[PDB]
């Protein structure tokens, strides 16, 4: 194909490129912390109107 | 730190409105819960209404239902108690209490004051507002001792009480006996102070009794002469 031809000659010719492919999807994130105040708000005791 | 300063109070015919301020300082208006609570004079307190650390209504008492109306203004840093059709046995010292717990979001319903204010005199009558009258009581010749010889002012003729005396600017925290008033048999009142007074050599105080009556307001700056 690289070549194109129905008799190519003696040698060595530089045809494709190998390229190991990837396996996961790996994302890392740091830990959580500092939780928003959204345990007061959204379990309050009592509104006013 | 905290200064709960107290703002709206005075005399008020029975059956109008008025509003009541109380602006915050010192502390964070979002996480302390703020109420109000009334003192009648000697006859012990009594709780009105109150809010949490957010816009959050905890009550009211078995009297004051319907008629008053409390708003809390974060904004601002104020809270409002809205007062209608007030009656003969609304006349007490309103204070402005705060919350010493942080209010947290899982726990038990719990309110108990930690910082107090100074209040202010809601009275609630059908009499009028009266012009105070200043004198500058004379600090006679009599001396025996150093400080034998005292000045002072003779405030009459005032229904409300909100009666707060300055000397200077605001000063002088010595010793100054201000007596109580006392109703006359006819609904006025009458103030009057005591101030050591040293010997008289150009080296005394200002004589100056600046009177402020809120119900009344007027700025008396007449000075005392021997
Ligand atoms: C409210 O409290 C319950 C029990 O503590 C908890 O399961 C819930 O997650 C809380 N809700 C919020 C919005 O945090």
């Amino acid at each position: 194909c690289t070549l194109k031809s129905f008799t190519v000659e003696k040698g060595i010719y530089q045809t494709s490129n190998f390229r190991v492919q990837p396996t996961e999807s790996i994302v890392r994130f740091p830990n959580i912390t500092n939780l928003c105040p959204f345990d007061e708000v959204f379990n309050a005791t009592r509104f006013a109107s | 730190e905290v200064q709960l300063v107290e703002s709206g109070g005075g005399l008020v015919q029975p059956g109008r409105s008025l509003r009541l301020s109380c602006a915050a300082s010192g502390f964070t208006f979002d996480d302390y819960a703020i109420h109000w609570v009334r003192q009648a004079p000697g006859k012990g307190l009594e709780w009105v209404s109150g809010i949490t650390w957010n816009s959050g209504t905890i009550g009211y008492a078995d009297s004051v239902k319907g008629r008053f109306t409390i708003s809390r203004d974060n904004a601002k840093n104020s809270l409002y108690l809205q007062m209608n059709s007030l009656r003969a046995e609304d006349t007490a010292l309103y204070y402005c209490a705060k919350h010493h717990q942080i209010a947290v979001a899982g726990d038990a319903e719990d309110y108990y004051f930690d910082y107090w204010g100074q209040g202010t005199l809601v009275t609630v009558s059908s009499a009028s507002t009266k012009g105070p009258s200043v004198f500058p009581l004379a600090p006679s010749s009599k001396s025996t001792s150093g400080g034998t010889a005292a000045l002072g002012c003779l405030v009459k003729d005032y229904f409300p009480e909100p009666v707060t005396v300055s000397w200077n600017s605001g000063a002088l925290t010595s010793g100054v006996h201000t007596f109580p008033a006392v109703l006359q048999s006819s609904g006025l009142y009458s103030l009057s102070s005591v101030v050591t007074v040293p010997s008289s050599s150009l080296g005394t105080q200002t004589y100056i009794c600046n009177v402020n009556h809120k119900p009344s307001n007027t700025k008396v700056d007449k000075k005392v002469e021997p």
